[PDB]
């Protein structure tokens, strides 16, 4: 019979705690839950909008309390991480050839910046200028 | 002892092993071929390869221009025969890895680009970047894959060849993991085994270079070709031996006169104190030492903590190719029926006394290919051997491994070893005296004798490598012998082989125009017995 | 050892969906939590601009409902995708989870639907 | 002049003795020059002579250096001491299971890199018609995948992999991708049955840590996800073919 007996050791659920790179992986996978929670407002306040004028004027109050506020520069602060990181892995699911040479992340990347920032100054200015 | 059966067996993955696999595959369809490697086949030497294989391709090219720059670059030693077939051989083996997938590099055209090295009057050298090695052995070792006639022993440490009345019969590895013996039957084996560039204290071949097979040949009566040539490079990192390439130096880049000069520096205070044996590249810049040296580069960042942008790095001239190797005939074929050496490890009579840049390779794909192929042939050719013969000889191998582990003395195998590297790099180096090596002889039998006083201490059986390095080292020591001896007896300077003592300085071509033949006896003793070179069209002059 | 003939996945459907859902909210989420979540609770905005009438105004408006939907669901689908998985990385064991994630998203799709298809 | 001493921990492993593994501790000289598999050389040499481990090249080129330090999947010869003055914990290859000290069991790997058949297929051209012609445009479209050492590194950094060990992995898929990529290539379809499997390019959330430990720079995470673009691409074409 053989002499071997393989050692595996267990892999846990907290394997992600240790190293620093799996850490921040987390985050951004962990970036869900606030663009759930901002999508989850945004339907109640569809909802709230179209049920009553008076119903409203409670929404915004309720958005005014300051739990409600904090929670949403949270939700923000994640949209961005979330949106940092998402234009950073987006490029690699592209095999693009510019003159003999598979060209990087660096170009799609801060091009893909450029029309986000297009777009906020646009959704803001239709906004609040009319 | 369990018993697997297979029509041929090949010791050996690297290019050349592989190589003769997959031809053999072809060859018969309905074969059993038994691949056997101490280690998975991508991390053979081949794998280290930088510069490029060489095939003609210009069409201001010729063969009869590729046969001249080889034997003159073999100083006439080569067996013109070989050369011959070798040369018209390689256009069609480069296709068929590039048809296999192989990455050649370009052309802006689309065609396969070729470039200048081994400084050959017209180039003629096919590459993949500076990995070509990497790609070819890859290449070939994915091709294989799809072929279910190869059986592959990974990680199988062959100790012994069965061989009876004059023909072999099959052999005995083990299973290093399990740490067995398995015993192979077969009627012709192939040997590639590589180098014994690690027998040297300085070298640049990997950990498993340590001519086992040349070594597993001398046991049996066969002799070990040309074994007095070494092929030193220009470029070697302390300890690690870890090479900068020759293409730098085309360029702008900044010869047994160098070699010479530093060498002699040593007996009248005119050598500059390093750590370690300038190579300034600072001048260099990115866009040419990334391209054809990011290899180089990264070795030097690591082991020496210099940068080829920024600063020089520390270097002096270390072993690298192993020329000489178990004799062949024009089919690779040994003086024992079924026995064929392919690769490095061989002398098919291809590179005389000294290897051209990119020709190694080349023979890999070109050899390997007919290696496979004549193999086959006399294989089903071989006919029933007397069986007992066969199973008392692989008994003489479970025993004569028994007696070296129940081995005693206290000698550590480790220190053994550096000794012998350490001989090694003084009395057969770039420039060889009577005097150093002799000395380097003595040493070597010295070592043989300690070799009986060592001890294994390990007793364990998963993957010990404790016993095998000691093995390994079994060898080493052997063959080193042959180059000594066959080194101090060439009384000539003859390309690799070059001699500063009076009337042996200089290239004889009235006494010397012949091969070299060692033998080890079982009385111990290496004899030495000397062949004529085939000549056919370009005689010496 | 390996299948030789694996079980084909579905993945590729709610990797497409998921795929286009982050997309979106990597570009249009923040600005929405923005105007939304900052400036429209705090009043800092010029007149009338974010107030119920000019709002339902625009929320009727078809390039307006079409907008609400998507920015709601889309996310939804990429967001929730990655919680699903998020099970699996910490090893959390959660009763066809699948179905309870991606049947939320379906949910709140018809939902959103039904609260733009509406008014 | 004289030189440092480090002191070197390593997690031994006998199946013969050991029922687990269980750490070491050396002291090793070294200098700015001394790399690690250069370390592990000397041990074996004066400290402990059944230490065991895979190397070869003593170039980062043989691939066989895989080992553990800091919970780092490196190359031994590609790693200094310099840089672990303040400790240095050595175990074998991450996600793989030890056999002896250092040496893992590698089975696995090399059954992925045969599953997903690794060779050019169906081109007819032979020898004597001459080589395929192919331009750097068309040979940059896979050349970066494949500078593939067959490390081991990348799978002891995915933890898709190691919780699913079923995961034919990263650089299988990366090594497939390659051979999709070749244009002399025509055997994309005998592919990618492995490929979509749940175990194929599906077990990646794209951590995007292998193609950070690759010491090729080969970019795996990229050739997974481009093979997700590919995969996620034949399941449309599939949902259409009634034929
Ligand atoms: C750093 C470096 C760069 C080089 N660059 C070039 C170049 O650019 N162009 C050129 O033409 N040449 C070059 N060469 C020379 C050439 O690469 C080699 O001569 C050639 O690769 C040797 O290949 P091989 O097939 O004979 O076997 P190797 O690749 O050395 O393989 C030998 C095989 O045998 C196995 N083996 C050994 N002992 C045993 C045992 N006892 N039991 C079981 N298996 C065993 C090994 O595991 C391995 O698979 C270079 C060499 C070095 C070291
Ligand atoms: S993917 Fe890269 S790092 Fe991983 S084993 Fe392959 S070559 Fe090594
Ligand atoms: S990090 Fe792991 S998750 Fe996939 S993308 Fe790379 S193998
Ligand atoms: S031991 Fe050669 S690749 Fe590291």
């Amino acid at each position: 019979t053989t002499k071997r007996k393989p050692y595996v050791r267990p892999m846990t659920s907290t394997w992600w705690k240790k190293l620093p790179f799996y850490r921040f992986y987390m985050l951004r996978e962990g970036t869900a839950v606030p663009a759930v929670w901002f999508s989850i407002e945004l339907i109640f306040g569809l909802f709230a909008l179209k049920n009553g004028p008076e119903a409203w004027a409670g929404f915004v109050d309720f958005l005014q309390n300051p739990v409600i506020v904090i929670i949403n520069l949270i939700t923000l602060a994640a949209a961005l991480l979330h949106t940092k990181t998402w234009f950073e892995l987006a490029p690699k699911a592209a095999n693009i050839i510019v003159k003999d040479e598979k060209m990087g992340p660096e170009p799609i990347i801060k091009s893909l910046w450029a029309v986000t920032v297009v777009a906020t100054i646009v959704i803001l200015f239709v906004a609040l200028y009319w | 002892m369990q018993t697997f059966q297979a029509d041929l067996a090949i010791v050996g993955a690297g290019g050349a092993g592989l190589r003769a696999a997959i031809a053999a595959a072809q060859a018969n369809p309905n074969a059993k071929i038994a691949l056997i490697s101490k280690v998975y086949p991508m991390r053979s030497h081949t794998v280290a390869a930088e510069g490029g294989s060489a095939a003609v391709a210009q069409d201001h090219d010729s063969f009869e221009y590729h046969f001249h720059d080889t034997v003159a670059g073999g100083d006439w030693l080569c067996e013109q025969d070989v050369v011959d077939y070798f040369v018209h051989h390689c256009p069609t083996e480069m296709t068929q890895l590039e048809l296999w997938g192989c990455p050649w590099s370009r052309r802006p055209d689309g065609s396969v680009n070729v470039r200048r090295f081994g400084g050959m009057k017209i180039e003629r050298t096919w590459f993949a970047a500076d990995k070509t090695g990497f790609h070819m052995l890859h290449t070939l070792f994915q091709t294989s894959l799809q072929f279910p006639q190869i059986q592959r022993f990974d990680e199988h440490f062959v100790l012994d060849i069965l061989v009876d009345d004059g023909h072999v019969r099959g052999l005995v590895a083990m299973n290093m993991m399990e740490g067995t013996l398995v015993q192979i039957r077969a009627n012709a084996v192939v040997m590639a085994t590589g180098g014994a560039g690690r027998v040297y204290r300085y070298n640049t071949n990997g950990g498993i270079v340590t001519g086992d097979g040349m070594g597993m040949a001398l046991s049996h009566g066969v002799p070990l070709r040309d074994m007095e040539f070494v092929q030193y490079h220009p470029a070697g990192l302390p300890g690690s031996g870890i090479l900068m390439t020759e293409g730098c130096r085309g360029e702008g880049g900044i010869r047994d006169k160098v070699s010479q000069a530093f060498w002699h520096e040593w007996r009248k205070g005119n050598t500059i104190s390093t750590p370690r044996g300038y190579l300034d590249l600072r001048h260099l810049g990115e866009k040419k030492l990334h391209e054809r040296l990011p290899f180089i580069c990264e070795l030097a960042k690591a082991y020496v903590g210099v940068d080829p942008v920024k600063e020089p790095i520390p270097v002096r001239p270390t072993a690298h190719y192993t020329m000489g190797g178990i004799e062949t005939d024009q089919n690779c074929e040994t003086r024992i029926k079924g026995l064929f050496a392919v690769g490095e490890c061989s002398s098919v009579g291809l590179h005389g006394a000294n290897r051209l840049g990119s020709n190694s390779l080349a023979e890999l794909v070109v050899f390997g290919r007919l290696a496979g192929e004549q193999a086959t042939e006399r294989a089903a050719t071989a006919g029933n051997g007397n069986e007992a013969a066969i199973e008392a000889q692989a008994a003489g191998v479970e025993q004569r491994l028994k007696d070296l582990v129940n081995q005693d003395g206290g000698e550590n195998w480790a220190k053994i070893r550096d000794e012998m590297g350490l001989a090694m790099e003084e009395g057969c180096g770039i420039y060889r005296t009577p005097e150093l090596m002799q000395k380097t002889i003595d040493k070597l039998a010295e070592l043989q004798e300690r070799f009986k006083r060592v001890r294994i201490t390990d007793t364990s059986s998963v993957f010990n490598t404790d016993l095998l390095y000691t093995i390994e080292l079994g060898h080493g020591l052997n063959v080193a012998e042959c180059m000594a001896h066959s080194a101090m007896a060439r009384k000539e300077s003859r390309g690799a082989h070059q001699r500063l003592d009076e009337g042996c300085t200089e290239r004889d071509d009235v006494n010397f125009l012949k091969h070299t033949l060692a033998f080890r006896d079982a009385d111990g003793t290496t004899r030495l017995e000397y062949s004529d070179v085939k000549i056919t069209t370009l005689p010496p002059a | 050892m390996i299948n030789p003939n694996p079980k084909r996945s579905d993945e590729p459907v709610f990797w497409g969906l998921f795929g286009a859902g982050g997309m979106w909210s990597a570009i249009i989420a923040p600005v929405m939590i923005l105007l939304v979540g900052i400036l429209l609770p705090l009043g800092l905005f010029p007149g009338d601009a974010l107030s119920y009438e000019r709002v339902l105004a625009f929320a009727q408006s078809f390039i307006g409902r079409v907008f609400l939907f998507l920015m709601i669901v889309l996310p939804l689908w990429c967001g929730l995708h990655r919680m699903h998985h998020a099970m699996h990385d910490l090893k959390i064991h959660v009763p066809a989870g699948k179905w309870v994630f991606y049947g939320l998203a379906a949910i709140l799709t018809v939902v959103t639907l039904i609260g733009v298809v509406t008014i | 002049a004289e030189m440092k001493n480090l002191k070197i921990e390593v997690v031994r492993y006998n199946p013969e003795v050991d029922t687990a593994p269980h750490s070491a501790f050396y002291e090793v000289p070294y200098d700015a020059t001394t790399s690690l598999l250069d370390a592990l050389g000397y041990i074996k040499d004066n400290l402990a002579p059944d230490l065991s481990y895979r190397w070869s090249c003593r170039m980062a080129i043989c691939g066989s250096c895989g080992m553990m330090v800091n919970n780092v999947p490196k190359l031994a010869c590609k790693t200094f001491l310099r840089d672990y003055t303040d400790g240095m914990k050595v175990e074998a290859l991450a996600n793989f299971p030890i056999e002896r000290d250092l040496v893992v069991d590698m089975t696995h790997f090399i059954e992925s890199l045969e599953a997903i058949k690794p060779y050019i297929i169906g081109n007819s051209r032979t020898a004597d018609q001459g080589t395929n012609i192919q331009t750097p445009a068309q040979m940059a479209k896979y050349h970066q995948f494949s500078g593939c050492i067959n490390c081991g590194l990348c799978y002891a950094a995915c933890p898709q992999f190691g919780l699913n060990p079923e995961f034919i992995g990263p650089a299988a898929i990366t090594l497939a991708h390659r051979y999709n990529e070749d244009s002399r290539d025509h055997g994309k379809k005998e592919r990618m049955a492995q490929l979509n499997s749940q175990n194929g390019v599906w077990s990646c959330t794209f951590v995007g840590y292998c193609s950070e430990v690759c010491p090729k720079h080969v970019d795996p995470a990229a050739a997974i996800q481009q093979g997700k673009v590919e995969s996620s691409k034949d399941f449309l074409i599939a949902t259409l073919k009634p034929r």
